[PDB]
Order: C-alpha cells, then sequence, then structure tokens
C-alpha cells in the first residue's frame, strides 16, 4: 500500500454510498460505524493524514486542523 | 481559497466532542465486561 493508494480507498468510499455528509471528523473515518468494515478502519492518524493530503492535492479533500474541530471536507 | 464553511466548522467541533465521548463509551463497555 501507498499513503495515495489509501487515498484513493478512502475517497471511493466516500462516494460509493456514504455521500450523506461532506464532512467528517478524522476519528470517524477509522473508528466511527459507518466505516467499521472498510479496508481504511483502524489506519493509523498518522497514515490517513497524508491519504488526506494527496487527495487535497487533487483538490479532492480539504483537511480541517483546528484543535476545537478537526477533520476533513471531500468534494 | 477555502471550500470550508463556517456551517462546516460547527459540524466538526460537535462531531469532535461526540467522538472523544464515544472513546470513553467504549472503554466502559470494555470494562464492563471485564467483571
Amino acid at each position: 500500500r501507498r499513503p495515495e493508494e489509501w487515498g484513493k480507498l478512502i475517497y471511493q468510499w466516500v462516494s460509493r454510498s456514504g455521500q450523506n455528509n461532506s464532512v467528517f471528523t478524522l476519528y470517524e473515518l477509522t473508528n466511527g460505524e459507518d466505516t467499521e468494515d472498510e479496508e481504511f478502519h483502524g489506519l493509523d492518524e498518522a497514515t490517513l493524514l497524508r491519504a488526506l493530503q494527496a487527495l487535497q492535492q487533487e483538490h479532492k479533500a480539504e483537511i480541517i486542523t483546528v484543535s476545537d474541530g478537526r477533520g476533513v471536507k471531500f468534494f | 481559497g477555502s471550500r470550508v464553511t463556517e456551517q462546516d466548522k460547527a459540524i466538526l467541533q460537535l462531531k469532535q466532542q461526540r467522538d472523544k465521548l464515544r472513546q470513553y463509551q467504549k472503554r466502559i463497555a470494555q470494562q464492563l465486561e471485564r467483571e
């Protein structure tokens, strides 16, 4: 695997099915209920952020890093 | 420029407070059966 590959998998999941939300905490992507059966559940924050950074570079995501509400929006 | 709204960030502040409580809830669930 690679962070960009993890990126490909996460973005696939946001689009295919779980399409109500555009805004996700980093925690719920890896430890939430809706993603429990996905290949990226349990993925560490560090690698998740690098996955999301590759997505952000392709304009598919914008990361929110403020401590009062960390997470990511997908486009 | 940013494509994230004040509304988007407001969801996230609440979803974060939810998340941290969920982490403690899971820890309790685990302990309830531990004994």
